[PDB]
């Protein structure tokens, strides 16, 4: 049982740095390739970010292309989002999943492809 | 395939014989042309104390029935000298435990092909295999196989294109011997084998030959301990009317110790060795 | 070279004799590299194309060494709809080798696909197949519907969906008892709590995407310390002769030149040295023969003119090459008309101690004014 907790949202002030911290308890984290994708009231579900078990090589899509951060920790099982030079406009709920490696771009877009789903934590930017 | 245990076993003691010059090897797959060169290695010691073990029954007055598949340690190296005549001498087995619990290697000829299997073997206390003469079809057939009973979790097998001989039991002096060196070095099984014509019963020939390395088994294995699997005739079909009885034809075969020891191995301008020596020898 | 010979003297003026003031070599064109043919590929066509398949509680297990994977064939195929792998990319899977490889192969729904995903939980992911905490493997999947959809259905799949506890990794339990409760134990029969675990699949056009049948392998390499059995291909170039190149025959590296010998290998000799323990033939993998290896040309650089006094006119010598590589060997790049009308022309000698430029061969014999060597001397007098 890979219990998926996340961390670190809430309200930003504009123009900060931001980190969500998204914990798997399990013995097969290593195992899983991790996915963050966003979710915002009014938009299309659109994927984010994916980095595999190593970390050397991550894939991220054009909307939000070298503007974000993911790295991974298997001794802790922790998987970090770092959001630099955040905008109003990134206000929306982030989700976090672990479990499969995927290399076909289409096939990022889908939810299906991984093991387990959590909750997801709110990012807010104050103005 | 059943694990009986073998019966009407004669005590003999030990007989050790001298090695003389045999036992060399190729050290690596290199080329000299007319070159001396000083190799440290894994050598057979020059006339050193081999064991002799014998294969023979006689029936007249001294009923010897002599039938050795001892369990000799491994140890670093292992030379192997089988002289025969008919295809007496069978196979071999290495291992650790013989058993189930560890992995254990068996190479063998199944009087059609040669076949080498890595598996965990459930090999009994005297493992052994068997021809019958028929007198129906006046031809010898295999048909005995009580090496194991059970191959479970096996990794590596090899079987080769079948082969074809002959099984008949010659009668005079031995005309077949047969040199091998097995190692077990850096995770890898050497096997170097080297064939002669012979005509003669014990006390080996003066002379020197040298092993070519015939196989090479990537097996990561730990052996520490071998057996011989060797064939015999039953004896009870023919040859009897009383009860069961087996009786082996005229074999026998010469087990020495490989040690670290720098050797000056000599190529002559074929690239073959022609006369070694060792340099702790005197 | 008369500056060279200045600038190596540290005088401006140069005294009637030889010197030598620098080096050439000759350095590999762009690389050689062999390798023995590759005739033992591993039985990967009887899994691409078998005729009969395993159902998931019979889920196929198949083992893989001492062969060469060559994974190309279906890679360049590209008809499987799902290519996922872990641990090693599929495009750089090539250079590293394994000791085994397990093959499990099955047939599942469409949508099911991902329940093969590693490290799962769940009633496909947990009751049918289970695996280790590490995988070096791909998880490959592709669509089966056009060979396993027929007329009339089948019924000799089943799955499992009820079970008392997760499956121990790399096991195939095939067992059909019948799962109980501790609030209502049926103890004999399928009474309340107790149902049949397997279940049929349905085969039909009918199905959508989702309950298309799919055939899944899933590939797992495995290296101990054990010797590796299962390495990749290695590409080997075509073989040069007469040509010196840094070659590299089955991982021994060496620079020279490789040209045809009469040596007769033994069959089990791969290459050869010699007494100062370097290497001298090799035997090429792919074909039989054996090839000498001569280390390269090089040599010295020496400059032979007379008293700058007297004249300005020089000579080149170079010590130990024949005079065929002068303008190839760190040459025909200098100033063209200094350098370049010194390394050809109708002066070329070919003499023991190696070839002379800018000197004219004559049959007389005078008295020795700049010493070559084995017994040959030049001189600017007429």
């Amino acid at each position: 049982h890979v219990q998926l907790v996340e961390s670190g949202g809430g309200l930003v002030q504009a123009g900060g740095s931001l980190r969500l911290s998204c914990a798997a308890s399990g013995r097969t984290f290593s195992r899983y390739a991790a996915g963050w994708f966003r979710q915002a009231p009014g938009k299309e579900r659109e994927f984010v970010a994916v980095i595999e078990w190593d970390g050397d090589s991550a894939y991220y899509a054009d909307p939000v292309k070298g503007r974000f951060t993911i790295s991974r920790d298997n001794a802790k099982n922790t998987v970090y989002l770092q959001m630099n030079r955040l905008k109003p406009e990134d206000t929306a709920v982030y989700i976090c999943a672990v479990g499969g490696n995927h290399y076909s771009r289409s096939k990022y877009y889908n939810l299906d492809e991984y093991d387990d789903w959590g909750q997801g934590t709110q990012v807010t930017v104050s103005s | 395939s059943q694990c009986v245990n073998l019966t009407t076993r004669t005590q003999l003691p030990p007989a050790y014989t001298n090695s003389f010059t045999r036992g060399v090897y190729y050290p690596d797959k290199v080329f000299r042309s007319s070159v001396l060169h000083s190799t440290q290695d894994l050598f057979l010691p020059f006339f050193s104390n081999v064991t002799w073990f014998h294969a023979i029954h006689v029936s007249g007055t001294n009923g010897t029935k002599r039938f050795d598949n001892p369990v000799l340690p491994f140890n670093d190296g292992v030379y192997f000298a089988s002289t025969e005549k008919s295809n007496i001498i069978r196979g071999w087995i290495f291992g650790t435990t013989l058993d189930s619990k560890t992995q254990s290697l068996l190479i063998v000829n199944n009087a059609t092909n040669v076949v080498i299997k890595v598996c965990e073997f459930q090999f009994c206390n005297d493992p052994f295999l068997g021809v019958y003469y028929h007198k129906n079809n006046k031809s010898w057939m295999e048909s005995e196989f009580r090496v194991y009973s059970s191959a479970n979790n096996c990794t590596f097998e090899y079987v080769s294109q079948p082969f074809l001989m002959d099984l008949e039991g010659k009668q005079g002096n031995f005309k077949n011997l047969r040199e091998f060196v097995f190692k077990n070095i850096d995770g890898y099984f050497k096997i170097y084998s080297k064939h002669t014509p012979i005509n003669l019963v014990r006390d080996l020939p003066q002379g020197f030959s040298a092993l070519e390395p015939l196989v090479d088994l990537p097996i990561g294995i730990n052996i520490t301990r071998f057996q011989t699997l060797l064939a015999l005739h039953r004896s009870y079909l023919t040859p009897g009317d009383s009860s069961s009885g087996w009786t082996a034809g005229a074999a026998a075969y010469y087990v020495g110790y490989l040690q670290p020891r720098t050797f000056l191995l000599k190529y002559n301008e074929n690239g073959t060795i022609t006369d070694a020596v060792d340099c702790a020898l005197d | 070279p008369l500056s060279e010979t200045k600038c190596t003297l540290k005088s401006f003026t140069v005294e009637k004799g030889i010197y030598q003031t620098s080096n050439f070599r000759v350095q590999p064109t762009e690389s050689i590299v062999r390798f023995p043919n590759i005739t033992n590929l591993c039985p990967f066509g009887e899994v691409f194309n078998a005729t009969r398949f395993a159902s998931v509680y019979a889920w196929n297990r198949k083992r893989i060494s001492n062969c060469v994977a060559d994974y190309s064939v279906l890679y360049n195929s590209a008809s499987f709809s799902t290519f996922k792998c872990y641990g090693v990319s599929p495009t750089k899977l090539n250079d590293l080798c394994f000791t085994n490889v397990y093959a499990d192969s099955f047939v599942i729904r469409g949508d099911e696909v991902r329940q093969i995903a590693p490290g799962q939980t769940g009633k496909i992911a947990d009751y049918n197949y289970k695996l280790p905490d590490d995988f070096t493997g791909c998880v490959i999947a592709w669509n089966s519907n056009n060979l396993d959809s027929k007329v009339g259905g089948n019924y000799n799949y089943l799955y499992r969906l009820f079970r008392k506890s997760n499956l121990k990794p790399f096991e195939r339990d095939i067992s059909t008892e019948i799962y109980q409760a501790g609030s209502t134990p049926c103890n004999g029969v399928e009474g309340f709590n107790c149902y049949f675990p397997l279940q049929s699949y349905g085969f039909q056009p009918t199905n959508g995407v989702g309950y298309q049948p799919y055939r899944v392998v899933v590939l797992s390499f495995e290296l101990l310390h054990a010797p590796a059995t299962v390495c990749g291909p290695k590409k080997s170039t075509n073989l040069v002769k007469n040509k010196c190149v840094n070659f590299n025959f089955n991982g021994l590296t060496g620079t020279g030149v490789l040209t045809e010998s009469n040596k007769k290998f033994l069959p089990f000799q791969q290459f050869g040295r010699d007494i100062a323990d370097t290497t001298d033939a090799v035997r090429d993998p792919q074909t039989l023969e054996i090839l000498d290896i001569t280390p390269c040309s090089f040599g010295g650089v020496s400059v032979i003119t007379p008293g700058t006094n007297t004249s300005n006119q020089v000579a080149v010598l170079y010590q130990d090459v024949n005079c065929t590589e002068v303008p190839v060997a760190i040459h025909a790049d200098q100033l063209t008309p200094t350098w370049r009308v010194y390394s050809t022309g109708s002066n070329v000698f070919q003499t023991r101690a190696g070839c002379l430029i800018g000197a004219e061969h004559v049959n007389n014999s005078y008295e020795c004014d700049i010493p070559i060597g084995a017994g040959i001397c030049a001189s600017y007098q007429t």
